[PDB]
């Protein structure tokens, strides 16, 4: 928890749909964007903190 | 000398350009572009925006 | 494994996005089409529809 792993995910094709079968997702809340409609918006640089 | 007519040409312009400047105001929303609101947020919460 | 669901471990990933005036490099799996000009079409660029 105090050393959460942060990774920069750049130059990729973010397919969030595959995130629903490789890992069963519970309550999914997105702030600023909607839970769906994430495959038609291209961000600049995303960061994954696990 | 020909000012009373020019004013009619001027104010009308100020009636249009300002009416264009009102399209850049957010009026308390998150942005002034409806496409950016429809793409990011879902309709259930985009209605109020 | 015998405790309640309130004390069970949960893996949590936070995907933080960035929308700056720069060439975007991460989007979804949408196949890009050809550019047909001089015709009224629906443009669906990176962040502009």
């Amino acid at each position: 928890v105090y050393a959460w792993n942060r990774k920069r995910i750049s130059n990729c094709v973010a397919d969030y749909s595959v995130l629903y079968n490789l890992a069963p997702f519970f309550t999914f809340k997105c702030y600023g964007v909607s839970p769906t409609k994430l495959n038609d918006l291209c961000f600049t640089n995303v960061y994954a903190d696990s | 000398a020909l000012g009373k007519l020019q004013d009619v040409v001027n104010h009308n312009a100020q009636a249009l350009n300002t009416l264009v400047k009102q399209l850049s105001s957010k009026f308390g929303a998150i942005s002034s572009v409806l496409n950016d609101i429809f793409s990011r947020l879902d309709p259930p919460e985009a209605e109020v925006q | 494994p015998t405790y309640g669901v309130g004390h069970q471990p949960y893996r949590v990933v936070v995907l933080s996005f960035e929308l700056l005036h720069a060439p975007a490099t991460v989007c979804g799996p949408k196949k890009s089409t050809n550019l047909v000009k001089n015709k009224c079409v629906n443009f669906n660029f990176n962040g502009l529809k």
